[PDB]
């Protein structure tokens, strides 16, 4: 609902969505248009 | 204490970063803690 959302807000005012109260959906991110870059500053990607 | 490293928890530096960086940080932990011992130890000797 964030990644695949059709129309994002612009960089100046960006829509903040809390991902919360759930179980990690990170496994489904594999097969898709995916990402120009996937860069994890907060943890290594395996710990996600 | 951070001792300049990004955190004072040993593992939380690890799982955040890929180890070749942790080797750098864990210095500032070890260099800090190892010192803090030699401070404490050298105290005890004098106090002893
Ligand atoms: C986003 O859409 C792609 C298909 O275009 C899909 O493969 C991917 O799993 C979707 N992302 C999420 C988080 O569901």
């Amino acid at each position: 609902e964030v990644f695949n959302a059709t129309r994002f807000a612009s960089v100046y005012a960006w829509n903040r969505k809390r991902i919360s109260n759930c179980v990690a959906d990170y496994s489904v991110l594999y097969n898709s248009a995916s990402f120009s870059t996937f860069k994890c500053y907060g943890v290594s990607p395996t710990k996600l | 204490s951070n001792f300049g490293a990004i955190s004072s928890v040993l593992n939380d530096i690890l799982s955040r970063l890929d180890p070749p960086e942790a080797e750098v940080q864990i210095d500032r932990l070890i260099t800090g803690r190892l010192q803090s011992l030699q401070t404490y130890v050298t105290q005890q000797l004098i106090r002893a």
